Order: C-alpha cells, then sequence, then structure tokens
C-alpha cells in the first residue's frame, strides 16, 4: 500500500482491507518519509 | 494463574486473578460480561 | 463524550495530553455521578 506504483485518484481512492496479520507500526513512525503522520483518536507510540 | 497480575489479553488490559472458570463458552464467545459491563472472564488468544 | 468509557482503554489508547482531556471527560461525568447519589442517599436517609 505505502510502495504502489501508482495511487488511485481520490475520487476513485482505493481501499486495501489489511487483516490477519502482525502489524510493526515502528518502522512507519521512526521513517522521515512523511510530511503529516496524524493519529486521530490513537497515539502513534502506542500502536504497537 | 490465581495471582493478581496485570494481563494484557489482546489490548484487553486489566488486573486481577485469572482462574480456570466452568463457564459454557460457546466456541464463537470471545469473553464474558457482568452486569456492570466490565470484562469478567476471557478466552486465551493462544488457546480456546 | 469521552472516547471509551473505559479508563484502561483510554489509558493505553492515547499519550498523556490527551489521555488528560479525555480522563478529565470521564471524571467530570463519573463525580457527578456520585453527588447525585450521595444526594439522594441523604434524602432518603433522612426520611428513614
Ligand atoms: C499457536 O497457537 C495455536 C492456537 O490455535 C496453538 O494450537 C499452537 O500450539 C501455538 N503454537 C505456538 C508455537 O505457540
Amino acid at each position: 500500500v505505502f510502495n504502489a506504483t501508482r495511487f488511485a485518484s481520490v475520487y476513485a481512492w482505493n481501499r486495501k482491507r489489511i487483516s490477519n496479520c502482525v502489524a510493526d507500526y515502528s518502522v512507519l513512525y521512526n521513517s522521515a518519509s512523511f510530511s503529516t503522520f496524524k493519529c486521530y483518536g490513537v497515539s502513534p507510540t502506542k500502536l504497537n | 494463574k490465581n495471582k493478581c497480575v496485570n494481563f494484557n489479553f489482546n489490548g484487553l488490559t486489566g488486573t486481577g486473578v485469572l482462574t480456570e472458570s466452568n463457564k459454557k463458552f460457546l466456541p464463537f464467545q470471545q469473553f464474558g460480561r457482568d452486569i456492570a459491563d466490565t470484562t469478567d472472564a476471557v478466552r486465551d488468544p493462544q488457546t480456546l | 463524550g469521552a472516547i471509551s468509557s473505559v479508563l484502561n482503554d483510554i489509558l493505553s489508547r492515547l499519550d498523556p495530553p490527551e489521555a488528560e482531556v479525555q480522563i478529565d471527560r470521564l471524571i467530570t461525568g463519573r463525580l457527578q455521578s456520585l453527588q447525585t447519589y450521595v444526594t439522594q442517599q441523604l434524602i432518603r436517609a433522612a426520611e428513614i
């Protein structure tokens, strides 16, 4: 989802359903690749 | 078991003593609730 | 008005700056609930 070659236009925004796996959000939060990383209703550090 | 611990089952935090219960959970039921609508009895995420 | 009725969920989901706001909402509500209960009990105990 992050590294896909193309992203769909917002009017036809793509949706991917992530399930039945183990998610490591630390690699997402420590990376300086994102200009806007705002978690709403939850804290980014607490995600692990 | 039978020890006051800080337990965390699937993100369900709490503090209490975990004892082998005789509740008749159906195969789909995860955890029980009391009248106070608080966690009362659980299923171990690794063992049914 | 808080994100969850359970204190432990808010604590395990939010950083202290926002957990403070949510817990303040819950504290206000629950303290008003005790105030109501104690006032009713005082009136009822006078009747008794
Ligand atoms: C993994 O969990 C399953 C639950 O269905 C259990 O049967 C199995 O013994 C567990 N294996 C390990 C290595 O924890």
